RNA sequence: UAAGGUGAUAUGAACCGUUAUAACCGGCGAUUUCCGAAUGGGGAAACCCAGUGUGUUUCGACACACUAUCAUUAACUGAAUCCAUAGGUUAAUGAGGCGAACCGGGGGAACUGAAACAUCUAAGUACCCCGAGGAAAAGAAAUCAACCGAGAUUCCCCCAGUAGCGGCGAGCGAACGGGGAGCAGCCCAGAGCCUGAAUCAGUGUGUGUGUUAGUGGAAGCGUCUGGAAAGGCGCGCGAUACAGGGUGACAGCCCCGUACACAAAAAUGCACAUGCUGUGAGCUCGAUGAGUAGGGCGGGACACGUGGUAUCCUGUCUGAAUAUGGGGGGACCAUCCUCCAAGGCUAAAUACUCCUGACUGACCGAUAGUGAACCAGUACCGUGAGGGAAAGGCGAAAAGAAC
RNA sequence: CGAAGGUGUGCUGUGAGGCAUGCUGGAGGUAUCAGAAGUGCGAAUGCUGACAUAAGUAACGAUAAAGCGGGUGAAAAGCCCGCUCGCCGGAAGACCAAGGGUUCCUGUCCAACGUUAAUCGGGGCAGGGUGAGUCGACCCCUAAGGCGAGGCCGAAAGGCGU
């Protein structure tokens, strides 16, 4: 990512991060319900949610 | 009111535990830890929307975490937010 | 506080000293009135807290000219 | 018999609170010298 | 700049496996190196319930220091010495030796 | 910069990466809840409660931004009272608070010393308060000297425990002059002529250089004892490197280094070079700091305790001369010498160490050395200010003892 | 092929001491001559730590009071179950506020803690448990009192107050 996501609009890289934070909030679900077997997923969505938006953040203001 | 950004947040994982089971199998409420800054309207919103389910009442509560001693040094485990929401009798999840 | 708007005279400490030479802390106070002087150029009356030396300072240097001074020290009137 | 404490919290942080040492320069001045000797509670605090 | 790399064929120079040759399994940051027939040691294991696990005296390669190994020369079949410079736009290994690449 | 990684106790899990978005190191950015100057109002810190303005495939409530005080400036507005001034609102810019020592100022003890004690000492110390900088303060003579002369200030060594001061007691204790570190001079008190000409600060660019990551870095083998070799013995080799550390016992040649030779995309310190905004150079003719100098009174400061006591500062009362003039030369007068007060600025030598890097010690080695080698300002004590510990070592390797 | 330290022995010096050596130990010590001192301990009701003594002595915390059968357990006067007995009953019962902060409940464990045993515990470990429009707080309102734009006053710090 970061160079494939620093493409992507402004419009597409908000649409991107629902999607993120919809897998974030499953992933939680199922390690939370006792299901999740691949742990470094967790850390994966959490550290791409930041590019997205640290990319939204150098886009709008600058 | 509420926002997606916002509802995702809230939902944090469900509780489990022979209360939260008889809660569960006699009144059709659901045990849930949600965020300790989570509103009463957001955890209805969110389990509305996230679980497509119809909420009747949500009922809020904070756990107090527990100290364990470790010698002459103490330990004291995070405070969280236990939420009881009521479902409408039509019961899914 | 104690002191003069036009010179700046402020209270200062010594000693009074006894016949048998023993010292002990005084202040020595300056001779501070309040007194409303009339500034024909403002068609107003001008209280200031002054020492008897100011009082002489605004006879001479004129009290537009002690005014001005105050103005330029940032210091109302 | 009746001790010398006899607790009372509302008179705790109303005498030796955060607040309370933050209004005199003699408490700013305590909080001072807690900071420079590295205390872990300054306060009694919550 | 690391002399001894993964998989290398190396020669102890100190203690009691000194002479030996071997491939290096894995680096440590410690300063130590695991080499495959190297330094073993007779484990007495203990039993471990959460998986029935039986107990038992399991031999495994124990992590020499990385200073007691020198590269090994396969072409003078001599222990060597590893020195750095620049062929073409990136950095190497030589034997000090035989000044050749690796 | 790399072949290994995802901080430690601390494994295990799930994974990431190996020739270049694994990791790690450095420059610059992004984010940065809440409390705290804390600044929208309140408050028992880490909470409670608003106003205005915006947003709502829901335009309820929530989200987001703004809203403290003071100072200067600006715009509008505006009383008693006609003008005006006060007041009122908004906006811009600045401050606030924290913090080692050194530094300048405002205050300012006592115990003690005098073998008692009050003058005197301690001591302008301790402490409280205010302010500021890489230093601060001071600073270009109304200064000394002595009829020869010297030439700002700061600092060092002498002069000298001398001259003096002193219940002439206890004590306090100079200067002149000499040897040194360092050296630097200027502006205003106003007008014209020439005009932006010397200096300096802010700032863009460039170079040189220094900081914040780094790169390369020589030369050993046999044998003996031994669990193990760096130790014994034998023979080689490097050395602008034999500083130091590690490695299974003591290594120049196993490793990291060390001498030496290099390196920055970016940020920045300091210099010059250069551009620019602002400041003003040279010359002629002037001008030359007044409630001031001096004095009475009460104090303070001078090594100098009022003394025969100059010189300095001023709480109080008073008060000149104006270069044919005025200050000083330790009461005072005369002569002579010297200087020009009542306006300001200025680098260096000097003081310091919270902190960063390098190196060092006839300094300590766990009752020592920091209170603290160790998760220590902790545990614990106390209402609180505050007080405040004990506690290091298996082994080369956990092979930490299967059965 | 065994350093320092530790512990025996022998020889030696007038002595402080010295030398050699057995055992322990397991990496360090240092002649000689110089140089420098945190340089010698029995006392200071000395400081710190360790261990004696009295002594297996005094005590075991209200004189309301126990007895038995059964159980669990390695073990039972104390725990569990049962039947008796006795004590409080304007309290020794129930409920709040202050203060505490998990002590509550379940499982499990017994070193230490509990003045004894402990299977039991307010003890260890793990898990669970506190649900509000109408109960309390927050909130509106004020008291004593506090703070307080401007302000008045004060060497500074500050004091007072609209
Ligand atoms: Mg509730
Ligand atoms: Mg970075
Ligand atoms: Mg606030
Ligand atoms: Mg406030
Ligand atoms: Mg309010
Ligand atoms: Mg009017
Ligand atoms: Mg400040
Ligand atoms: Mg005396
Ligand atoms: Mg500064
Ligand atoms: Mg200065
Ligand atoms: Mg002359
Ligand atoms: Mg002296
Ligand atoms: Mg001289
Ligand atoms: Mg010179
Ligand atoms: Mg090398
Ligand atoms: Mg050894
Ligand atoms: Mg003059
Ligand atoms: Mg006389
Ligand atoms: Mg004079
Ligand atoms: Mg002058
Ligand atoms: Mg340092
Ligand atoms: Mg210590
Ligand atoms: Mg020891
Ligand atoms: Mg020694
Ligand atoms: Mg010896
Ligand atoms: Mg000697
Ligand atoms: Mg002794
Ligand atoms: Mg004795
Ligand atoms: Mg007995
Ligand atoms: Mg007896
Ligand atoms: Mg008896
Ligand atoms: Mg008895
Ligand atoms: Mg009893
Ligand atoms: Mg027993
Ligand atoms: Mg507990
Ligand atoms: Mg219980
Ligand atoms: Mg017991
Ligand atoms: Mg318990
Ligand atoms: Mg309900
Ligand atoms: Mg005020
Ligand atoms: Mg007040």
């Amino acid at each position: 990512k970061a160079k494939e996501l620093r493409e992507k609009s402004v419009e597409e890289l908000n649409t991107e991060l629902l999607n993120l934070l919809r897998e974030q909030f499953n992933l939680r679900m199922q390690a939370a319900s006792g299901q999740l077997q691949q742990s470094h997923l967790l850390k994966q969505v959490r550290r791409d949610v930041a590019r997205v938006k640290t990319l939204l953040n150098e886009k709008a203001g600058a | 009111m509420i926002r997606e950004e916002r509802l995702l947040k809230v939902l944090r994982a469900p509780h489990v535990s022979e209360k939260a089971s008889t809660a569960m199998e006699k009144s059709n409420t659901i045990v849930l830890k949600v965020a300790k800054d989570a509103t009463k309207a957001e955890i209805k919103a969110a389990v509305q929307k996230l679980f497509e389910v119809e909420v009747e009442v949500v009922n809020t509560l904070v756990v107090k975490g527990k100290v364990k001693r470790h010698g002459q040094r103490i330990g004291r485990r995070s405070d969280w937010k236990k939420a009881y929401v009521t479902l409408k009798e039509g019961q899914n999840l | 506080s104690r002191v003069c708007q036009v010179t700046g005279k402020r209270p200062v400490t010594g000693n009074n000293r006894s016949h048998a030479l023993n010292a002990t802390k005084r202040r020595f106070l300056p001779n501070l009135h309040s007194h409303r002087f009339w500034v024909e150029s403002e068609k107003r009356f001008v209280t200031l807290r002054v020492s008897a030396k100011g009082m002489r300072v605004i006879d001479k240097k004129g009290i537009d000219t002690v005014l001005a001074e105050l103005r330029a020290r940032g210091e109302k009137y | 018999m009746k001790r010398t404490f006899q607790p009372s919290v509302l008179k705790r942080n109303r005498s030796h609170g955060f607040r309370a040492r933050m209004a005199t320069k003699n408490g700013r001045q305590v909080l001072a010298r807690r900071r420079a000797k590295g205390r872990a509670r300054l306060t009694v605090s919550k | 700049a690391a002399k001894i790399r993964r998989d290398d064929e190396v020669i102890v120079l100190t203690g009691k496996d000194k002479g030996k040759r071997g491939k290096v399994k894995n680096v440590l940051s410690s300063g130590k190196v695991i080499v495959e027939g190297i330094n073993l040691v007779k484990k007495h294991q203990k039993p471990v319930p959460a998986l029935n696990q039986p107990g038992g005296i399991v031999e495994k390669e124990a992590a020499i220091q990385v200073s007691n190994v020198a590269i090994f020369n396969a072409a003078t079949g001599k222990a060597d010495r590893v020195g750095f410079r620049f062929e073409d736009g990136k950095k190497v290994r030589f034997f000090k030796s035989n000044s050749e690449t690796i």
